[PDB]
């Protein structure tokens, strides 16, 4: 099945998470850039031209952590002690409801890995755009869940927290602002 | 190994139900019978197998430091052949740049 | 366990699990990390089988020092952990975590250090991280080739 | 080696607080590189207060001297102060060549 880039999904995701659309497209490209310039689209690197572009791996890693945490959410019954990011969303659910999470929640992986590898070895810019669009599509699919009602809040909060954590992690690799260098207890900082 | 379909990760084997139950750290299970009944492998004559010297044997005719003998090639009828001696059994292989190989190799 | 220890001016005498080096540069998928070593994940072969068993075993081996980040799939957390374990001046491990700018500073310093002292002959900028990962996979492949005699 | 491998960027904690700005300041960042490096031919002084003259290797061998040439360095220092308000003050000084 042919794929084409859809910037509308990124626009919608930015609207949902209140961040600028340039923040989403800068995933994996925030290094050596202040967040103020990132959110305004200033200094955006040109699209990748080789399969050895670290941006492709970075966006693939973001999609991977999203999918990993989603699968962790869909299999809480397996983990005797579920992960903290998932634990706080299943404290008010019964064992029957936790077991029902596997079948209720849709699988959003689709064919991401094979398509991404094919694009990476074929079209790096298409690979990056596809990874970002896939992340946005997965977030929208998790966000636009209406049935059953007892899972809508869970999936919505999980998707919001997951994408916010992803953006923050990509933000945590950007240029730091002014701060107290002596916050690390020591006489010197290098 | 088995790669998890959601997150590209290796999954453990954990034979429990009379078959292999591939468990991932993300909770995914694949069952996966038939193809993965091989648990352990060990080849005891490595360092002397065919694929150890495959590239070398392919490149042997073009290597100017390889021994040559005055023997006719049955394919292109060159008067000389490259002579190789690999392994602890001293397997003699005659090769040519035309692609001829002395049966073994 | 397959451990990689990088001895440089910035830091030394620290054995990191091999897959964590690949994860810090964005290559978090185990299949892609292992593909750097075997060069083909869907080839039967004979060296590929042996290498795949070794790498699969090495991924799951528990490390005493890098225990918390061993199963982490987010590269920012691994970079932060390495920064804390490497930086001389970070003697207070909890105070700086409150400040986001401190975390960003540690991450940037660690990324710069890694780009400068991890295979500098293959490049010293951030454009050659994936090429460095390919070269590291090739080195591990050669070592495992020697291992199998 | 001097111009590329010996760039300094170190931030030190402010140790003085006997002033309002002194309490405001908590760190100063010292940053300097070297711009000109040159090694001359071995020299020596005769008068102990005179001009340096060429030191020939035989004199160095006899007197136990060192056949060593002067090293002249030129550096550019950038000092940056930090305060608890997000601003920074930069004092940029250029060091003239010195042995
Ligand atoms: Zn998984
Ligand atoms: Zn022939």
């Amino acid at each position: 099945e042919p794929w084409t880039f859809d910037y509308g999904k990124i626009i919608k995701t930015a609207k949902i998470l209140d961040i600028s659309p340039a923040v989403i497209e800068a995933i994996g490209a925030m290094e050596g850039r202040s967040y103020a310039d990132i959110r305004e689209g200033q200094g955006a690197p040109p699209p990748p031209t080789s399969m050895d572009d670290p941006r492709l791996m970075a966006v693939d890693s973001a999609v991977r952590i999203f999918l990993y945490n989603y699968n962790c959410l869909r299999h809480v019954s397996t983990f005797n002690k579920p992960p903290i990011h998932v634990e706080r969303l299943v404290k008010h659910l019964s064992y029957e409801e936790k077991e029902d999470l596997e079948k209720v929640l849709p699988n959003v992986v689709n064919e991401y890995h094979t398509t991404f590898k094919h694009l990476r070895v074929t079209d790096p810019a298409s690979a990056l755009l596809y990874s970002i669009e896939f992340l946005c599509i997965s977030f929208l699919t998790l966000y636009e869940i209406k049935e059953p009602s007892w899972v809508v809040n869970i999936v919505r909060e999980f998707a919001l927290t997951e994408l916010n954590t992803i953006i923050q992690s990509e933000k945590l690799l950007s240029k730091p602002g002014a701060f107290n260098f002596m916050i690390f207890g020591e006489d010197f900082v290098c | 190994m088995k790669i998890c379909k959601a997150c590209s990760s290796c999954m453990v084997r954990t034979y429990v139900d009379g078959n292999i139950i591939f468990r991932c750290s993300c909770g995914e299970s694949v069952q996966g019978d038939s193809q993965n009944l091989l648990v352990s492998s060990k080849v005891y004559h490595t360092g002397e197998m065919e694929d150890k010297y495959k590239i070398f044997i392919k490149n042997a005719p073009f290597d100017p430091t390889n021994c040559q003998i005055k023997k006719d090639c049955p394919n292109c009828h060159l008067d000389y052949l490259t002579q190789i001696c690999i392994g602890s059994q001293k397997i003699i292989i005659l090769v040519c740049r035309c692609g001829y190989m002395s049966n073994r190799g | 366990a397959i451990t990689i220890e990088i001895n440089s001016t910035k830091f030394s005498k620290l054995r990191i699990p091999w897959y964590l080096i690949f994860r810090m540069f964005g290559m978090t998928g185990d299949d892609s990390i292992i593909e750097q070593v075997v060069f083909d994940l869907e080839s039967n072969s004979l060296v590929n089988t042996f290498m795949i068993e070794i790498l699969e075993k090495s991924i799951h081996v528990l490390d005493p020092i890098f225990q918390p980040v061993q199963h982490e799939l987010n590269r920012e957390k691994i970079i932060q952990f390495l920064s804390e374990k490497v930086s001389k001046f970070v003697s207070n491990p909890s105070a700086y975590k409150s400040d986001e700018n401190a975390v960003q500073y540690l991450n940037e310093r660690q990324l710069t250090i890694l780009d400068k002292i991890l295979l500098p002959h293959m490049g010293q900028t951030a454009d050659t991280r994936v090429r460095k990962l390919r070269f590291l996979g090739l080195l591990i492949h050669k070592i495992l080739l020697v291992i199998m005699n | 080696i001097v111009k590329q491998m010996f760039n300094v960027d170190i931030t030190y904690k402010d140790q003085r607080d006997h002033t309002e700005i002194d309490k405001l300041r908590e760190s100063v960042q010292i940053q300097f590189n070297f711009t000109d490096v040159n090694i001359e031919r071995p020299q020596h002084r005769n008068y102990s207060q005179g001009n340096k003259i060429n030191l020939l290797p035989n004199k160095a061998r006899l007197c136990g001297l060192s056949y060593s040439g002067p090293v002249n360095l030129a550096a550019e220092v950038i000092l940056t102060a930090h305060y608890s308000n997000g601003r920074q003050e930069v004092k940029r000084a250029s060091i003239p060549p010195f042995q």
